[PDB]
Parts: C-alpha cells; structure tokens; sequence
C-alpha cells in the first residue's frame, strides 16, 4: 500500500 | 566519520526484521510465494537503507535512484547468506526453503538458481565472515558499481568509501598476506559485479512473468519493477 517516496519520507 | 568498527557496529543494528511468506508447487503459486516474499523485504529494504549512516542526508532523487538501481542484488546477495551454509538448498525464508530440483516449477528460474546456488558456493568456499556480507551488502547500495545515476554525488563517494575502508580494514584482521588480503577484495568485487548481473536476469525473468499474466505484481515490487 506504501510507496517508495512515503516510506523513504516518513517515519 | 566513524571508526570501521564503528561502522559496521552500525551496519549490524540497520539488519531487516526477517519475514515469512506463509498445497504443492505450480509455476504460479511458487511465483506468488517469491513475489510476496520479495514486496514484504523491499519494504524492510527501505528501512535499512535509511539506517546506514549518510543514507538519508544524501539527496531524495539519489536515494530513490540508488535503491531502484540495487535492490534486486539486496534481495540476492540476502538469499546467497541465507543459504551460505546448506549446499543445494535456497533459504528464501524460514518455510520456504527450496531444493535447487524445485527450479524446475517455474519456467527459466532453473537457470537462475543455479547462478544464485554457485555465487552462494564461492562465497562458502571463501568463508565469507559475518562483518564482510554487512559491508558487501552496504556497498551494493551506495554503489560500488558505479552505475550512472554536487553535493549529494560528494557525499555518495564519501559514504561509499567508508564502508570500502570498513572492509578492508575487516579483512586486514584476518591477518593473512597482504597479497592475500588483496586478492580476497578483488575476488569479492568480482562476484558483485556477478550479482549485478544474476539481478538484471532476475528482473528480465520477472518482467517475463508479469506480462505472461504467470503471476501479479502489486504495490512496493511492482513501484520497483516499474522502473527497469
Ligand atoms: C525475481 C524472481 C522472484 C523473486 C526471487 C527472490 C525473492 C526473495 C528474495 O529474498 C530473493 C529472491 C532472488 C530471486 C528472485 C527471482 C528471480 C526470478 C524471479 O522472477
């Protein structure tokens, strides 16, 4: 469901 | 900067959870049990990859363009360590370790096992150490290979040239010739250069299935995929 950009992004 | 042990103390602590994927083999299902697999480690993949230390100061188009380049030789060069020490068998997982005969399931992946189970076998008969895999997989990322991808390059070449120092430092501790010495880091760069080319069979393999409508490729891998 979560893609490359938002998981490299977030947390 | 930090020592080389420092690093690879680093390098350690960034390791991925381990993941499972969960009737007997069809070319379908044990492509929906790989690239299940796959999809569940691409996402502790990015994780990781955030944990070696530079990684996330480098600029975000780099860090997309050095995990698209790499991350089906992560994905490899994990499997040959996982399997390092059972001759035959591919340790895709816990529950899904698979016989190199079991290749025979999907059509054109026979050949690949075999390519995966003999760089497996060089890097056994190497004894590839347990501080040398974490460098050799840290420098898969920051591009040893040096594919075409200021500030952010400078950094890259900086980070990459960390870890190639933390590798020879780890094998300077072996404490065998200096020639030796050499030629183990040669030989490690050549079965690299190696995985590179298992990946781009790997992803032509995949890509083959896809279209064949063999197997779905959803979300994480089919982003990944998407960009071959
Ligand atoms: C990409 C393939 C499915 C996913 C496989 C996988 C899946 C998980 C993993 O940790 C490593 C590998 C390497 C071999 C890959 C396969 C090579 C051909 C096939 O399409």
């Amino acid at each position: 469901i979560q893609s490359l950009i938002n998981l490299l992004a977030d947390n | 900067t930090l020592s080389p042990e420092q690093l690879v103390l680093t390098l350690l602590e960034a390791e991925p959870p381990n993941v499972l994927v969960s009737m007997p083999f069809t070319e379908a299902s044990m492509m929906m049990s790989l690239t299940k697999l796959a999809d569940k480690e691409l996402v502790h993949m990015i994780g990781w990859a955030k944990k070696i230390p530079g990684f996330v100061e480098l600029s975000l188009l780099d860090q997309v363009r050095l995990l698209e380049s790499c991350w089906m030789e992560v994905l490899m060069v994990g499997l040959m360590w996982r399997s390092i020490d059972h001759p035959g068998k591919l340790i895709f997982a816990p529950d899904l370790v698979l016989d190199r005969d079991e290749g025979k399931c999907v059509e054109g992946i026979l050949e690949i096992f075999d390519m995966l189970l003999a760089t497996t076998s060089r890097f056994r008969e190497l004894k590839l150490q347990h501080k040398e895999y974490l460098c050799v997989k840290a420098m898969i990322l920051l591009n040893s290979s040096m594919y075409p991808l200021a500030e952010s390059s400078r950094k890259l070449t900086h980070l990459l040239n960390a870890v190639t120092d933390a590798l020879v430092w780890v094998i300077a501790k072996s404490g065998i010739s200096s020639q030796q010495q050499s030629v183990r880091l040669a030989n490690l760069l050549m079965l690299l250069s190696h995985v590179r080319h298992i990946s781009n069979k790997g992803m032509e393999h995949l890509l083959s299935m896809k279209c064949k409508n063999v197997v779905p490729v959803y979300d994480l891998l089919l982003e990944m995929l998407n960009a071959h």
